[PDB]
RNA sequence: CGAUGUCGGCUCAUCACAUCCUGGGGCUGAAGUAGGUCCCAAGGGUAUGGCUGUUCGCCAUUUAAAGUGGUACGCGAGCUGGGUUUAGAACGUCGUGAGACAGUUCGGUCCCUAUCUGCCGUGGGCGCUGGAGAACUGAGGGGGGCUGCUCCUAGUACGAGAGGACCGGAGUGGACGCAUCACUGGUGUUCGGGUUGUCAUGCCAAUGGCACUGCCCGGUAGCUAAAUGCGGAAGAGAUAAGUGCUGAAAGCAUCUAAGCACGAAACUUGCCCCGAGAUGAGUUCUCCCUGACCCUUUAAGGGUCCUGAAGGAACGUUGAAGACGACGACGUUGAUAGGCCGGGUGUGUAAGCGCAGCGAUGCGUUGAGCUAACCGGUACUAAUGAACCGUGAGGCUUAACCU
RNA sequence: AAUUCCUUGUCGGGUAAGUUCCGACCUGCACGAAUGGCGUAAUGAUGGCCAGGCUGUCUCCACCCGAGACUCAGUGAAAU
RNA sequence: ACACAGGUGGUCAGGUAGAGAAUACCAAGGCGCUUGAGAGAACUCGGGUGAAGGAACUAGGCAAAAUGGUGCCGUAACUUC
RNA sequence: AGGACCGAACCGACUAAUGUUGAAAAAUUAGCGGAUGACUUGUGGCUGGGGGUGAAAGGCCAAUCAAACCGGGAGAUAGCU
């Protein structure tokens, strides 16, 4: 019925969906932006903006829990450290999605998903 | 009397001193107000309009914005009908809040059923699961046989098949009214009504006690 | 949920250690038993000087659920064990002299004070 | 949600003591016979706590002198009138179910002492 | 699961009258190239709204 | 016979009335209760099991009753394959033999993506004639219609006694259907925890992967039944069988011929649902549009420029809506969704450190940390301004009031 | 009885209820002694039958996780 | 018949746990199987879990479920011992 | 010691489901039987159509068997369609 439940499924296991998004976070917190579908990118900010908003503050256990899921240390040194610090007063959604054309090989209606650091 | 219109809005229980539980049905019924009476003398009938509700100043469109002005009430979220028991006529722009119900015993709901999609036969009219073992292949869950051979030549204008059900409009009958809070316009109804908690309720009277 | 093929406990000395309900009495087409509706049993198991014996078609009223029993506030009253108290067919008295294994208070129907007066607990 | 919440803090009875599952609590209920109004106790374990709001609901067990007896209780139902905690457990479970199969002295359980 | 006759050229042609596909009959014009894209989309140059979003 | 798969079971049924029950009556060798029998009646209901391949039947225990038949002895492009008529084997019997037997026994591949009709749901197009947005009327269809027990009446009527009412009323259940998660439970591979093996993050300490979610214990939302509410009806109209009144034909008599009144779960409504494609295309309310030039077989004509409203659609954020369309809310004059903050809820005392002990580990910090869909707020991210479609007062004849 | 048509023979046991099953009585349609007769420890992806355990086989299904089905893009059959 | 879930003899065959070449997780090395992307209906197939009852299913306990390892204690009728 | 026992390789194929215009002109998945022998298997030979071989089914003899396949009698014959 559906009713009430939310999380896609991407006509993938819930063991492929977990690794799936544990690297296609980790691609957005080593390029800041990145190009897939749509129903990807509305998960992925499901992932990241949760993951951002425990990077807020810097704690040894809050580090743990940054590695725990998304077992990278790189891209916890990348929180913490960068992406820590340059969110601190933006108050909520930390990324931006940005729908474009289609893949060609699929007709796939993509989208860019960037964190909302263009402006240097 | 006529009946009115409310939004439900979750359930609960209620204590009763004696130590028995209530399942009670808490239903927002706001200050109805009435944009259109009618009489046989222009409609054939006789009944009122009402509506409820407070819409945005973009979203009222011309003709209905039209309508609330003759009225001359805010613009609600819905309209509805409601007949006329013969000796009730109200005015146009006549506000009613909740208390026709503070003398009714037994009210009856009608609203949208919750939607459930396109529903099996075992789901949507009981049919019993065959065997699922001994021999069975491919059909558990199938209706079987769908009528006889040759002489009927043809299924029967209406045979329990699978469709949609849900998402249509019912009305279940004969509840008791627990308790009318005027004051918070609120209306406590015993057991369970149909719809989501949200999607709008036709109380009304009950006609068949 | 006491339906047919259940096989039970009995709760009194009557002889019977073990009981099977063999269908429910009251309704047509009934499916199950509840709390004091009474049933058909048969002797499975028996002591050797009761009352009755393997084999024996009398009746009985449940008395403990592993269902359970709702009391009129949500407050349900789950037992541990299916049990039953064995009957006398045409008179339907019950046939035992002390009942063990406490009852439930919906029993009190004016034909089953004999079996609230002789439970020990509720 | 504030309809709700109105409605149910309103019936809510506030004096129930803070207990949890392992304290062998002590419950006096309103039983009737529809004339007489008495009080008797009900002595067990606290096996699951359920609370939510008015409707939160707590079972706890007596091993009976038959067997063992289980009920759940309308925390916040006039029927139940004081629920005095008797002991207080200690165990590392929220809900206590597993001792729907232990008995006699495997369903023996510590105490805090803090 | 077999055809009993065989449909005509009529019968085909009149079940494809719903597969005709549908224009877009509007493409958004962009403030500041000027391009046409569409609604909610980035430009093919890149833009979108007013900003080089694709920093390409 | 260039093929119609022969029994029974499962499932799903539908019709007939020669009716098993409930309902309405006459007669009774009908006191009462309970029965016998015939007439009217098909609205609804019309067993679970042991043995058998069996339908059937016998038996056990219930029920208000566990109806009789048609529908390829309904239903294999829906499912079983036990029986029966494939190839193997054996026993009894028959025959010299190969083999044979409505004699028997053990074992034996049951195919098909649905064009059309039909049926269950759901949209597109056009019509409805000026267009659009809403609310209804209602022709005509469908769903629903079962019923026990106990008590009061009264243990009165009736009856030697034992027993033991109709009618009327109330309450409580069984079966079935509708609806709903507040409770009682189930699931809950998106939440927490425990733990075996092993690999890895360089190691210890902590974590992640894989082994059916590795195996298990609990659990939010949603869904859901075993859970919780509700439903059948009352009443009205016209009738069947039947009971009658008045009453002639036939001085009487008679329910019928004129006339009138009672009379069932069947019929028509009353209850709920679909419903103006009801082409007989309805009604009401409201909103919007009242600009100029040419040709002309000069006609409800064709074309251009100037304007294109109300509204719809499109795209987008999605929804307790949903196969896809569709339907509902919202589109910054913003709460539609994600995130965030607080709360609730769930799991149970995280990590690190300190301390006690050789150690596993315990205690304190701390009922902490982590918390998915849930509840209330907050524009931080995304719903961009425009554009596209749809037009410019709506034919003729006639009549009624005005002019 | 792999044999008994009549037949579910009749008695007893198992069962609330047993056309199958086990033990017997002989009225053996139509058992019978190497086309072997009667028993037999063990063995059997052997036949029949019963009890315990155990469970969604079932009472009666409910939910969840994946692969198709559904939608869009590419390619593109078949019996008939 | 095909870039077909099939068939094809012999040899080498590590680490941890384990009785083992079983089985599980890894090394070396080799691959993700030549259609994909969304939605999360009925229904079908491969599976998980389940309140009370427990074969009431059916031709039949078919299929599932379940038992399952190493030591030690202990083990009947019958028997060709 | 054993035509011994449990159990992989290997051989075999009892049950169920899927499949049955399939991935396959008899396979796959989850369980099963044997698994030191009357075993299995590689290689090369030998037995041939009224013949071969057969722990015997009238099974097997190149996806064909109560008498293979190929060519030739032969355009056999057909009171049948
Ligand atoms: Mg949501
Ligand atoms: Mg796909
Ligand atoms: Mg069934
Ligand atoms: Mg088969
Ligand atoms: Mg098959
Ligand atoms: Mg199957
Ligand atoms: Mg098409
Ligand atoms: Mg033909
Ligand atoms: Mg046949
Ligand atoms: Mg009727
Ligand atoms: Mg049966
Ligand atoms: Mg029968
Ligand atoms: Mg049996
Ligand atoms: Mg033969
Ligand atoms: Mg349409
Ligand atoms: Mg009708
Ligand atoms: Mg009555
Ligand atoms: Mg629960
Ligand atoms: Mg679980
Ligand atoms: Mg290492
Ligand atoms: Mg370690
Ligand atoms: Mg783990
Ligand atoms: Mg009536
Ligand atoms: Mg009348
Ligand atoms: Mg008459
Ligand atoms: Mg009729
Ligand atoms: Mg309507
Ligand atoms: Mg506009
Ligand atoms: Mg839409
Ligand atoms: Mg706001
Ligand atoms: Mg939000
Ligand atoms: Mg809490
Ligand atoms: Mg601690
Ligand atoms: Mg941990
Ligand atoms: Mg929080
Ligand atoms: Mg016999
Ligand atoms: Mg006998
Ligand atoms: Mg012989
Ligand atoms: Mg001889
Ligand atoms: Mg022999
Ligand atoms: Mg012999
Ligand atoms: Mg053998
Ligand atoms: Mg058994
Ligand atoms: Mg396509
Ligand atoms: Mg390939
Ligand atoms: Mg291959
Ligand atoms: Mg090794
Ligand atoms: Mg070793
Ligand atoms: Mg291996
Ligand atoms: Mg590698
Ligand atoms: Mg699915
Ligand atoms: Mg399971
Ligand atoms: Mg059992
Ligand atoms: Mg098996
Ligand atoms: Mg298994
Ligand atoms: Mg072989
Ligand atoms: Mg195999
Ligand atoms: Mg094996
Ligand atoms: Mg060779
Ligand atoms: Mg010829
Ligand atoms: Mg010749």
């Amino acid at each position: 019925m559906r009713h009430r439940k939310s999380g896609r499924q991407l006509n993938r296991n819930s063991s492929h969906r977990q690794a799936m998004f544990r690297n296609m976070a980790g691609s957005l917190v080593r390029h800041e932006i990145i190009k897939t579908t749509l129903p990807k990118a509305k998960e992925l900010r499901r992932v990241v903006e949760p993951l951002i908003t425990l990077a807020k503050t810097d704690s040894v256990a809050n580090r743990r829990l940054a590695f725990a899921r998304t077992r990278d240390n790189e891209i916890v040194a990348k929180l913490f450290n960068e992406l820590g610090p340059r969110f601190a007063s933006r108050a909520g959604g930390y990324t931006r999605i940005l729908k474009c054309g289609f893949r060609a090989g699929d007709n796939a209606p993509m989208a860019y998903i960037e964190l909302v650091d263009r402006s240097e | 009397m006529i009946g009115l219109v409310g939004k439900k809005v979750g359930m609960t229980r209620i204590f009763t001193e004696d130590g028995v539980s209530i399942p009670v049905t808490v239903i927002e019924v706001e200050a109805n107000r009435v944009t259109q009476v009618k009489d046989l003398a222009n409609d054939g009938y006789r009944a009122i309009q009402v509506t409820t509700g407070a819409k945005k100043a973009n979203r009222v469109t011309k003709p209905e914005a039209g309508h609330f002005a003759k009225a001359g009430v805010e613009a609600g979220r819905g309209l509805w009908e409601f007949r006329l028991a013969e000796g009730e006529e109200f005015t146009v722009g006549q506000s009613i809040s909740v208390e026709l119900f503070a003398d009714v015993k037994k009210v009856d709901v009608t609203g949208t059923s919750k939607g459930k999609g396109f529903a099996g036969t075992v789901k949507r009219w009981n049919f019993r699961t065959q065997d699922a073992t001994h021999g069975n292949s491919l059909s558990h869950r199938v209706p079987g046989s769908i009528g006889q051979n040759q002489t009927p030549g043809k299924v029967f204008k209406g045979k329990k098949m699978a469709g949609q059900m849900g998402n249509e409009r019912v009305t279940v009958q004969s509840l008791d009214v627990v308790r009318v809070d005027a004051e918070r316009n609120l209306l406590l109804v015993k057991g369970a009504v149909p719809g989501a908690t949200g999607s709008d309720l036709i109380v009304k009277p009950a006609v068949k006690a | 949920m006491i339906q047919e093929q259940t096989m039970l406990n009995v709760a009194d000395n009557s002889g019977a250690r073990r009981v099977m309900c063999i269908k429910v009495l009251g309704g047509s087409h009934r499916r199950y038993a509840g709390v004091g509706d009474i049933i058909k049993i048969t002797i499975k198991e028996a002591i050797p000087r009761g009352k009755v014996k393997k084999g024996d078609v009398l009746k009985a009223v449940v008395v403990r659920t592993k269902k359970g029993v709702r009391r009129p506030d949500g407050s349900v009253i789950r037992f541990d064990g299916n049990a039953c108290v064995l009957l006398n067919n045409n008179s339907e008295q019950p046939i035992g002299t002390r009942i063990f294994g406490p009852v439930t208070r919906e029993l009190r129907s004016e034909k089953f004070m004999k079996i609230i007066s002789l439970a020990p607990e509720v | 949600s504030n309809i709700i919440k109105q409605l149910e803090q309103e019936q809510m009875k506030q004096d129930v003591p803070s207990f949890r599952p392992g304290d062998t609590v002590e419950v006096k209920v309103w039983v009737v016979e529809g004339s007489k109004k008495r009080l008797q106790a009900f002595e067990g374990v606290v096996i699951a706590i359920r609370n939510r709001g008015l409707h939160s609901a707590f079972t706890v067990r007596k091993i009976s002198n038959g067997e063992g007896v289980e009920r759940v209780f309308q925390t916040h139902s006039p029927v139940v009138d004081s629920i005095s905690v008797k002991r207080r457990g200690a165990v590392r479970k929220a809900k206590l179910y597993y001792l729907r199969e232990r008995t006699g002295k495997a369903a023996r359980i510590k105490e805090r002492l803090n | 699961a077999v055809q009993q006759n065989k449909p005509t050229r009529s019968k085909r042609g009149m079940r494809r009258s719903h597969d005709a596909l549908t224009a877009v009959t509007s493409l958004s014009v962009d403030k500041t190239s000027g391009e046409k894209h569409l609604r909610h989309h980035i430009t093919a140059d890149g833009y979108y709204r007013g900003r080089k979003v694709i920093a390409k």
